């Protein structure tokens, strides 16, 4: 299954939109929208597929503490959706610290597990994959277990995609890499990295009331 | 416990039970 992210653009360089049993990682530097693409997509996956979705509720786990809920009420109502409803179907958990962030995992798959109802779970998103690591680790960055802890956190995301057939989407400051910068004019442009196969070239989208779009 | 919550606000909650499945099941 694929997930509109709301642009016809990126869309067609992501072959149809994000997918399920896959991980997609967006990476770019501060204010590139990559918690605004995820907040879109936790609106996009409850519509039906000719609109763009997989019918299905979504799962947004935070570190970075910048998950707004009403910003899902406004993309909601930018797109004609009933607003009380897009936020009962979105679960959120704020992770804290490394271990928190695993350990909600255990606590999501659970959750899946129970939803497996007329909307299942079908997207996970982790928003930022890394940021927990990077604070922990500072002054000691040579360290294997940084790296070890986050394979493991990657192992689990891939084991939650495949089992439930869910798109998992993380942000970095991979199935499939995605690379987000501005250009000229504050154009925001997305290109695919390590992708060999796959449109080398680049994607023009916008953030607006109605989260991404062209 | 600190775990989800719907974006409007409602806690949601898993057993212990719950828990310990999902961790037998995903941790080995
Ligand atoms: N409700 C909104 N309507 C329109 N633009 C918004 C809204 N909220 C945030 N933005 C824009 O999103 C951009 C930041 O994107 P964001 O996803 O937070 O970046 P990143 O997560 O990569 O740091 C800014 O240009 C900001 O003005
Ligand atoms: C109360 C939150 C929580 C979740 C999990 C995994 C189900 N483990 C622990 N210890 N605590
Ligand atoms: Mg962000």
């Amino acid at each position: 299954g694929r997930i509109s992210t709301g642009s016809k653009s990126l869309d067609k360089l992501l072959g149809g939109g994000i997918e399920t049993q896959a991980i997609t990682e967006v990476f770019g530097e501060f204010g590139s929208g990559k918690t605004q693409l995820a907040h879109t997509l936790a609106v996009m996956v409850q519509l039906p597929p000719e609109e763009g979705g997989l019918n299905g509720s979504a799962m947004y786990i935070d570190t970075e503490n910048t998950f707004r809920p009403e910003r899902l009420r406004e993309i909601a109502q930018n797109r004609g959706l009933d607003p009380d409803e897009v936020l009962d179907n979105v679960a959120y958990a704020r992770a804290f610290n490394s271990n928190h962030q695993m350990q909600l995992l255990y606590q999501a798959s659970a959750m899946m597990v129970e939803s497996l109802t007329d909307r299942p779970y079908k997207l996970l998103i982790v928003d930022s994959l890394t940021s927990h690591f990077r604070s922990e680790y500072i002054g000691r960055g040579a360290l294997a277990e940084r790296q070890q802890k986050l394979a493991r956190f990657l192992r689990m995301l891939h084991r939650l995609a495949n089992e439930f057939d869910i798109a998992v989407f993380v942000t970095n400051q991979a199935t499939l890499r995605v690379y987000l910068r501005k250009g000229k004019g504050g154009k925001r442009i997305a290109r695919l990295i390590d992708a060999p196969h796959l449109p080398e070239g680049e994607a023009v989208f916008s953030i607006t009331e109605k989260g991404i779009e062209d | 416990c600190s775990g989800f919550s719907t974006a409007s606000g409602k806690k949601l909650n898993v057993s212990t039970q719950a828990c310990q499945k999902a961790v037998k099941l995903f941790s080995g």
